[PDB]
């Protein structure tokens, strides 16, 4: 990620640098075809697009810093140095599919609108979010 | 320097997993429910995209059914509206946005040489979220009063409290909201197992063209769909309470314009950028030449990023509400990048030798049809013409020569092209080229003309028209050749269910011959974990120089045009 | 389960690149890991390493 | 080329069939049908074409 | 105080997880980093049930 | 100007002839950009082809070639001058753009009779705003604007009872719309035919009661969103024409989706002769109890569209294709 | 040495709050839009007579506290103790639960006085930047105490440390969130 926390600045300076010409040109010119005025949603949306990309852009690149010369990012790296661990990965889960059907239920709520619905789905979903956290926490069964 | 090891006496092979015709009672049933291996979920994540292509396509057909003849023959004015904004909605947001992480999910783990994604559960719920999503939306059409009837853009105030009363508003306004949690669930770990992690020696520009475009869409696609998640919970705040957000009196229907196609734009290029991925996976292989720019075309995938961001009133010159010299030149700008990419195309053909197989027949099939929709793309980037052609017909044409350009021919041709990898079976070849022929004759005859009638006066979300109009030996031509283009789906469907158990048995880890990969370093089908073993990454055709070492000198030595003089330089230390 | 044992979430790779994931046999191995198969008993198997109490 | 040239002959009977039938029932429901009937028979003369352009640079061999 | 279960690491010239680095590529065990796996099915303390019906 | 005869009929596209000066410049443009446009594109697809005819596999066995010929990846000298090439494309094309547009975009064409549009769901009304007095009634300048009718709709800015939701306005504030003497209304089952006349500047003023509609003449060549309260959408609800160049009837259609009757809400242009449309106008002002069907007939005209007729209501009906009145 | 590289799920977690950034770009256009045609009639004024800009303070200042002490909370997981996660995170709790009731009670006492959803675009435009990031906050209470009761039954690794630390960063944002939202709303108006 050496070089993509770099290739953010690309995007960033180029909304930061569209985004101030977007606020003087349209609060400055008179086109026929429209009123003068400035755009309060193509320039508000504009400038905290940029800030996305700065946002990510600067943790990747601070991030970056303190990252030794991993293989991966080497050039001339053999198969054999990152023989180890890669961490963990979830082999399988159920809660995925059931936090979804829980969304599902919030969502049919909001458009029925109906109180009991939305009130139920929203704690049908918090229970399935914590499921899926709490899963391999769950302790051996104690009698 | 290479650290050849010792030749070990014993080792045979790898376990080479089974094909796919080979499946006991129960197998899949339970395992599909709680599955958190990205194979197994980009398959079902394409398969239900298809599903989903069948079911909105019919729409399309009863839609162009009705515009045969003059008079409404079976179908009524409320019925033909909801018509099209269900077909464009589940067209663009139920088939389009899945069919890319699709790709995504298969074959970028495989292609950087990761074992799994980053989040394993995460995308296994930006599965389901979006299933969930697409089924909610739908169930407008089992109310009595019908779908959402307002088009996909479901423009202000037409789509308020007051007009447009009814519970399918609602459901489309949430089913679209959760397909568009799926988009950046699916988003947050492909631009993450790209970051962190890639295979020993793959450098981020030893990776893949395709790869390439995923992350740059999957940044992309985190600005665009929180926008309209809020967007549409705007409006929903507006319907359920009593908001006055979005009244005609204050802004309201300019407000949403901006707020949709700011999103409406950047979502447009999210179906784009992977398939032209795709097509450039398929012509260096087919062509037995190595992707012509590489680094070119790493830089117009980037420009196409920043400049899509910039260019989205260009869908609203007939408003009389915005800057008409910024946003014309702009989008004139996004067109360059696109022409890079498109002559690098060419380059990698130019003097080649093309094998005319069925991915590389529909990759070609795509840049005839895709250049011509993009040609018709600057003629509205233009006010003076696109004022005559906003909200007509000829947009119509021009939208389904880029849509149906990229995400269908392309996407058919990365299922051929994938099909040997994602099953270990091969797909018939005769019933791919009739699919294709019939599926490309079957379009050009229901979308040339429209061009035509677009121009002569005929808008585009009308159910019914005079005949004293001239609109109607093209609208029966039109809905001929429509027909037809329905039918292309039968072979496709015949080919890939009898295949799928019975095609023929692929013996070797690269059936197309010169893949150039890290795909088609492996088994056919992968085992479980992507990689028996793992081979040295030199380049970005890690699998080409795997497969063919004898002219490993050969590809770099003529890979520049000349005055390379480093075969005869001094050692480093 | 019985066959391969718990599926642990422990990618790890060997130095020739084949990523495996580590496998908790609940039974004797033979040789070189893959357990002896268990026999179906009846009762509920354990899937998840916190079922063991790790 | 053997089965190239039969699907070509009944794509081409049948889009006749369905271009004389068109004529008679105006602006009618049956003006789908018609349609239907043309569109069947185009998609017939298309694969006969499809399978005549296979047999002629063929991609995958008998074994 | 530092858990039990924590790393046994040098608190010089190493941390084994702050704010954005690691040690891993991925997501770290959530029995223990430096615990070795497989073990031997007896530490694992699971009884294979012996089940007859009729 | 455009290319020749045959051929700049082939590459208008059905493009109407334009009967507006407005409309000439931009067929031109659009003749020219499509000889550009199909240029271009015989180039990318020619290669397209060549690349079937030309680069094959069994066609390079013939001459004992092999496989992996001239594994080429990078023309550095011939990349940065087909980055170029796309850019001064696109800027000369963009100059010719910015050129164009703003023909049609000016607003001091200095009008001789002003419309007032006004759109809803789902028909169309037109009023005479201000004529000049050239072509007057009496010669004094004509002021179309009712004095209690257009004071009435004012004074729905407020609530009487509590209601000024909408920055401290009623939500229902229908007082953006002009209320005029001489006005044509719509029905259902009688297409409403604007009367212009012929070499004059117009100007149309745009709105809309409830959502958005489009006032689009394809002979104009040119369409226009009309948005309910024009002023806080700020959208320009005003657009002008130099003259009308030609003699007749012009179809117009909404082109903005607008609800179910969306595709049933059809006007129709009536461009006449100067001196008859002043008489025109002089019978409509001194008969206010008149129709337009009648004041038609007064000036030797059709009392009715003649390029569009009235759909018939009934549902079930038209299914045998008869859907005209 | 053992080859330090990037926090996988710190970066999963960074990526998606730049996402949940764009969400309240949204709102913030929304609002804007309004504030700007609400100045043009002098209309704006009449209805920001309703701000109680000192009790909003109040609450700024007691999330700003729930940040730090969150921030006390993550140094203490770096270490490996327990009990200092604990602790710093119940207070967090504490601190982050009554501005939803603080913020929850300046609603009840709005609409009290004439400021409600259905009263103005004002009213709208202010309950529904306000509303979703209290929902936000709400969520951020529950991630909390999901990670003290996830920290209650496992063994406290690394594993659970990282937990921590991006539970934090999504406290961070959200409250960075509010520092952006009530400068636009109280201070600019
Ligand atoms: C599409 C939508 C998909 C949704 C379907 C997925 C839901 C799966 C339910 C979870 C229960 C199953 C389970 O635990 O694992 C399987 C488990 C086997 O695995 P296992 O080895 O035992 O390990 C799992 C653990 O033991 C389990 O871990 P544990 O021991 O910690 O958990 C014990 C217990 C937790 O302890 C409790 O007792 C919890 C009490 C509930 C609290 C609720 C809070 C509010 O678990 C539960 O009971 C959780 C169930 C909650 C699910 C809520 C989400 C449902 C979606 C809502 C949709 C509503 C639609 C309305 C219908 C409309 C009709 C018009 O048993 C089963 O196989 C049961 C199968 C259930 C059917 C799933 C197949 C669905 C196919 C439907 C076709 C569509
Ligand atoms: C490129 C493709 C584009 C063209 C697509 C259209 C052509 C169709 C060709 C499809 C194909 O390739 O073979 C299907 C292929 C058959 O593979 P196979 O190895 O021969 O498995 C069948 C064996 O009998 C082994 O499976 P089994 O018989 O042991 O398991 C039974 C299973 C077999 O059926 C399935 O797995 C599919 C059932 C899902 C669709 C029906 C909705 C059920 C709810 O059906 C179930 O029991 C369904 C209950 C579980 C899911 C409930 C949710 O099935 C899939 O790959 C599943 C993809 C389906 C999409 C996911 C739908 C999620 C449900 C949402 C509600
Ligand atoms: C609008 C909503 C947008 C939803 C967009 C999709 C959510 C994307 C989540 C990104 C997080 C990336 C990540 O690391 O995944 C971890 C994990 C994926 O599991 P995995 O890949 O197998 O394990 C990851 C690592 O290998 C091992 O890592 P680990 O297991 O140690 O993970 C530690 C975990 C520990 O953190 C927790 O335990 C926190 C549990 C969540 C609190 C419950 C919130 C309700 O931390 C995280 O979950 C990562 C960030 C922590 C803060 C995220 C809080 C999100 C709150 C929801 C957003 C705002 C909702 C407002 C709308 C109100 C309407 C409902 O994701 C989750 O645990 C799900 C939590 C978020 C679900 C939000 C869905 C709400 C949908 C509402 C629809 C209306
Ligand atoms: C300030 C306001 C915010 C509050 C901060 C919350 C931080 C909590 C962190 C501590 C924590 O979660 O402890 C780990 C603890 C782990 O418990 P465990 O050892 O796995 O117990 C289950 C064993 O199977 C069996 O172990 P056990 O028999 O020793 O279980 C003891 C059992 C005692 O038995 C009961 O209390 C069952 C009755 C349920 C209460 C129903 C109330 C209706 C009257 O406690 C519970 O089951 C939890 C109910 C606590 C009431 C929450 C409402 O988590 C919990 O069980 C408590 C869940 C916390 C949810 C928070 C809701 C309250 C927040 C708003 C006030
Ligand atoms: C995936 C499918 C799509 C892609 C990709 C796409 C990108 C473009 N689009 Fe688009 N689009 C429009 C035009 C363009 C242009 C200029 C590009 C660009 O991406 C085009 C890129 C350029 C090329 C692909 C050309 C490459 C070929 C060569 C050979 C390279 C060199 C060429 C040069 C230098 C040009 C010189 C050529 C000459 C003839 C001088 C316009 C109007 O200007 C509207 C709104 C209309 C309205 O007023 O409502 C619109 C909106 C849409 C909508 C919805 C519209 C709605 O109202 O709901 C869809 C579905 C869609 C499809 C797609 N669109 N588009
Ligand atoms: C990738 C995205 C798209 C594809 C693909 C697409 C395909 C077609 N379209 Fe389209 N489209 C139109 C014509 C066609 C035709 C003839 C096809 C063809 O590709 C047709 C494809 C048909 C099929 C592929 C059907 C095969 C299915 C068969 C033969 C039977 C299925 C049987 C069963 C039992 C179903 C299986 C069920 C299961 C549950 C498994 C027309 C006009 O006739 C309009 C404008 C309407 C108007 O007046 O404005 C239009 C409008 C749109 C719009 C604008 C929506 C709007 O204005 O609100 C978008 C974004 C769009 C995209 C796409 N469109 N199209
Ligand atoms: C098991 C089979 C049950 C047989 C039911 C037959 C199916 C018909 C069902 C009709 C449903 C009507 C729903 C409805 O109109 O909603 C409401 C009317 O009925 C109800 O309130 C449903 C109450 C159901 C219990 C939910 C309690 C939630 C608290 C959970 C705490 C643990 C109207 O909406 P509202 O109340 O205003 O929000
Ligand atoms: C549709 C989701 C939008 C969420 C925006 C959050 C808005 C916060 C409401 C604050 C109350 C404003 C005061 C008020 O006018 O109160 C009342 C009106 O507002 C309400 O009833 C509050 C609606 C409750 C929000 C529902 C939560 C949605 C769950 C999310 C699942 C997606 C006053 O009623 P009254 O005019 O006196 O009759
Ligand atoms: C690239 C085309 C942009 C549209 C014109 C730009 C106008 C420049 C605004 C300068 C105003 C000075 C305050
Ligand atoms: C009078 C002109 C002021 C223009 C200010 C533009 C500001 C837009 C960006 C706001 C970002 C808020 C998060
Ligand atoms: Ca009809
Ligand atoms: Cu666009
Ligand atoms: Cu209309
Ligand atoms: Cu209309
Ligand atoms: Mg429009």
């Amino acid at each position: 990620m050496k070089s993509s926390a770099k290739l953010m600045y690309g995007p960033t300076v180029f909304m930061a640098a569209m985004a101030v010409i977007y606020i003087f040109a349209t609060m400055h010119v008179s086109d026929g075809g429209s009123v003068k005025g400035v755009e309060w949603v193509g320039s508000v949306a504009l400038v905290l697009s940029a800030g996305l990309t700065l946002m990510l852009g600067v943790y990747l690149h601070f991030t970056e810093v303190r990252v030794d010369v991993l293989p991966e990012d080497w050039e001339e790296a053999e198969v054999a140095d990152k023989a180890g661990t890669l961490g963990f990965f979830s082999p399988s889960s159920i809660w995925p599919a059931a936090m979804s059907g829980a969304v599902g239920f919030l969502a049919f709520g909001v458009v029925y609108f109906h109180y009991w619905m939305i009130a139920v789905g929203l704690m049908l979903l918090i229970f399935t979010i914590t499921k899926l956290n709490l899963q391999y926490g769950v302790p051996k069964e104690k009698h | 320097m290479t650290a050849v090891a010792p030749r070990v006496d014993g080792h045979v092979a790898p376990q080479r997993p089974e094909p796919t015709g080979h499946a006991r009672k129960g197998s899949k049933a339970w395992l599909m429910m709680t599955t958190t291996d990205h194979k197994q979920l980009g398959i079902m994540y394409i398969i239900m995209s298809f599903s989903f292509f069948f079911l909105g396509g019919l729409m399309a057909l009863l839609i162009r059914a009705e515009l045969f003849t003059p008079g409404l023959q079976f179908l009524s004015n409320e019925q033909f509206n909801q018509l099209f904004t269900m077909h464009g909605t589940v067209m663009l947001l139920l088939y389009g946005t899945p069919i890319v992480w699709g790709f995504a999910n298969y074959v970028l783990p495989l292609q950087i040489g990761a074992p799994d994604v980053a989040f394993p559960r995460l995308n296994a719920f930006g599965f389901w979220i979006t299933t969930v999503g697409g089924v909610a939306m739908l169930t407008g059409f089992l109310t009595p009063g019908g779908a959402a009837d307002f088009g996909w853009t479901m423009y202000s105030p037409l789509s308020d409290a007051i007009h447009s009363p009814g519970l399918g508003s609602d459901m489309w306004i949430v089913g679209v909201g959760a397909t568009g949690i799926g988009s950046v669930a699916s988003a947050i770990n492909m631009l993450t197992t790209i970051l962190c992690l890639r295979a020993p020696g793959m450098t981020m520009f030893r990776m893949p063209i395709f790869t390439w475009n995923i992350f740059v869409v999957s940044v992309l696609a985190l600005l665009i769909f929180p926008l309209l998640l809020a967007a549409a919970l705007g409006v929903l705040y507006d319907r359920k309470l009593g908001g006055h957000l979005y009244d005609p009196a204050n802004g309201g229907s300019l407000l949403w314009q901006h707020l949709f196609w700011f999103f409406g734009h950047p979502e447009v290029y999210v179906l784009a950028l992977p398939f032209f991925g795709i097509v450039s996976e398929i012509i260096p292989v087919f062509s037995r030449k190595p992707m012509f720019g590489y680094v070119g075309l790493i830089f117009a995938t980037l420009s196409i990023g920043a400049l899509s961001m910039a260019v989205w009133a260009h869908h609203m010159f007939v408003t009389g509400a915005v800057l008409l010299p910024f946003f014309s030149f702009m989008t004139f700008l996004i067109s360059v990048p696109t022409g890079v990419k498109f002559f690098n195309w060419v380059g990698t053909m130019w003097k080649g030798h093309i094998t005319w197989e069925t991915p590389m027949i529909w990759s070609v099939g795509f840049m005839a049809t895709f250049l011509f929709g993009g040609l018709t793309g600057i003629m509205l980037a233009s006010p003076p013409l696109d004022f005559h052609l906003a909200d007509s017909y000829f947009l119509i044409a021009h939208f389904h020569y880029t849509l149906f350009g990229t995400v269908v021919f392309a996407s058919c041709a990365g299922v051929y092209f994938w099909f040997p990898k994602m099953t270990g079976r091969m797909m018939d070849e005769r019933l791919g080229k009739i699919h294709f022929w019939l599926t490309f004759v079957g379009f050009h005859g229901t979308f040339l003309i429209q061009h035509w009638v677009g121009n002569m006066g005929m808008p585009r979300r009308y159910a019914d028209y005079l005949d004293s109009d001239g609109f109607t030996i093209y609208n029966q031509i039109s809905t001929v050749f429509s027909f037809l283009l329905g039918l292309s789906v039968i072979p496709f469907i015949w080919n890939v269910f009898k295949s799928w158990r019975y095609g023929e048995l692929v013996t070797v880890d690269d059936p197309w011959g010169y893949g150039n990969s890290l795909e088609w370093a492996t088994s056919c089908p992968p085992p479980r974990h992507n990689f028996a073993s793992l081979p040295r990454i030199r380049s970005e055709r890690p699998a080409f120089e795997l497969h063919y070492p004898h002219m490993i000198e050969r590809m770099r030595a003529e890979a520049h045009t000349g005055h390379h003089d480093d075969i005869n330089a001094p050692e480093l230390g | 389960v019985l066959e391969h044992g718990i599926e642990t979430g422990i990618i790890k790779q060997m130095p020739n690149g084949a990523f495996i994931e580590v496998h908790q046999p609940l039974g004797p191995v033979d040789d070189h890991g893959h357990p002896i198969p268990l026999p179906y008993a009846g009762a509920a198997v354990p899937k998840q390493m916190n079922q063991l109490g790790y | 080329m053997g089965k190239s040239f039969a699907l070509l002959v009944l794509g081409a009977i049948i889009l006749a069939g369905g271009v004389w039938y068109t004529i008679e029932v105006g602006y009618s429901v049956m003006a789908i049908v018609a349609a239907l009937i043309m569109a069947a028979g185009g998609g017939i003369i298309t694969w006969g074409l499809a399978v005549a352009a296979d047999v002629n640079s063929p991609t995958s061999h008998k074994i | 105080f530092v858990d039990p279960a924590w790393p046994e690491h040098n608190p010089a010239d190493g941390h084994v997880v702050t704010e954005l680095i690691s040690k891993v590529a991925g997501a770290s065990s959530p029995w223990g980093d430096d615990k070795e796996f497989p073990v031997s099915a007896e530490e694992t303390g699971y009884v294979h049930p012996y089940t007859r019906i009729n | 100007a455009p290319p020749g005869g045959v051929l700049g009929d082939f590459l208008r596209m059905g493009w109407p002839d334009g009967i507006t000066p407005e409309a000439v410049a931009m067929g031109n443009f659009w003749s020219w950009v499509w000889v550009a446009a199909w240029i271009i594109g015989i180039i990318m697809w020619g290669l397209f082809l060549t690349a079937i005819f030309a680069w094959g596999a069994k066609r390079a066995e013939k001459r004992g070639e092999g496989e992996f010929p001239k594994q080429l990846q990078y023309n550095v000298p011939l990349e940065l001058v087909l980055t170029i090439v796309p850019i001064i494309i696109v800027m000369v094309l963009f100059f010719f753009t910015v050129q164009t547009q703003d023909k049609v975009t000016a607003l001091d064409k200095n009008p001789e009779v002003t419309v007032d549009v006004t759109a809803y769901q789902w028909n169309w009304k037109f009023g005479y705003s201000e004529i000049d007095g050239s072509l007057a009634p009496g010669g004094q300048d004509y002021q179309g604007s009712d004095p209690e009718r257009q004071a009435a709709a004012e004074a729905s800015k407020k609530d009487p009872s509590g209601d000024n939701p909408i920055h401290g306005n009623s939500k229902s504030d229908v007082s953006y719309l002009e209320f005029n003497r001489i006005e044509t209304l719509g029905t259902t089952d009688e297409i409403p035919v604007m009367v212009l006349p012929v070499n004059t500047p117009i100007e149309f003023n745009l709105a809309s009661a409830d959502v958005a509609h489009s006032f689009w003449v394809p002979e104009f060549l040119f369409k226009r969103d009309a948005y309910a309260h024009p002023e806080a959408n700020k959208s320009q609800r005003v657009f002008q024409i130099e003259e009308i160049t030609e003699e007749g009837a012009f179809v117009g259609r909404c082109a903005e989706m607008c609800g179910t009757y969306h595709a049933m809400m059809n006007f129709e242009l009536r461009v006449v002769d100067r001196d008859s449309f002043a008489e025109y106008i002089s019978f409509r002002d001194s008969n206010p109890d008149a129709t337009n069907a009648q004041a038609l007939e007064h000036i030797g005209q059709a009392p009715y569209a003649t390029s569009t007729s009235p759909f018939v209501s009934d549902r079930t009906a038209t299914r045998d294709g008869e859907n005209t009145q | 040495a053992a080859l330090n590289r990037p926090n996988m799920v710190s970066v999963g977690t960074i990526v998606f709050l730049s996402q949940e950034l764009m969400f309240f770009a949204g709102l913030f256009a929304m609002y804007f839009v309004s504030r700007a045609n609400g100045l043009a009639n002098g209309s704006w004024g009449e209805q920001t007579d309703h701000l109680n800009v000192p009790y909003a303070l109040l609450i700024t200042v007691i999330l700003v506290s729930s940040s730090v002490t969150c921030q006390f909370g993550v140094f203490a997981a770096e270490r490996g103790d327990v009990y200092g996660l604990r602790k710093w995170f119940l207070v967090t709790i504490i601190l982050g639960s009554i501005f939803v009731i603080g913020q929850g009670y300046e609603y009840i006492t709005l609409v009290g006085h004439g400021l409600t959803i259905q009263s103005s675009v004002y009213g709208s435009a202010f309950f529904i930047t306000t509303g979703f990031h209290a929902l936000h906050v709400i969520a951020g209470v529950m991630a909390f105490v999901v990670v003290l009761m996830r920290i209650h039954k496992s063994k406290f690794t690394p594993a659970q440390a990282t937990a921590a630390m991006v539970v934090s960063y999504y406290w961070h944002f959200v409250d960075v969130v509010w520092i952006g939202l009530f400068i636009t709303i109280y201070f600019i108006q």
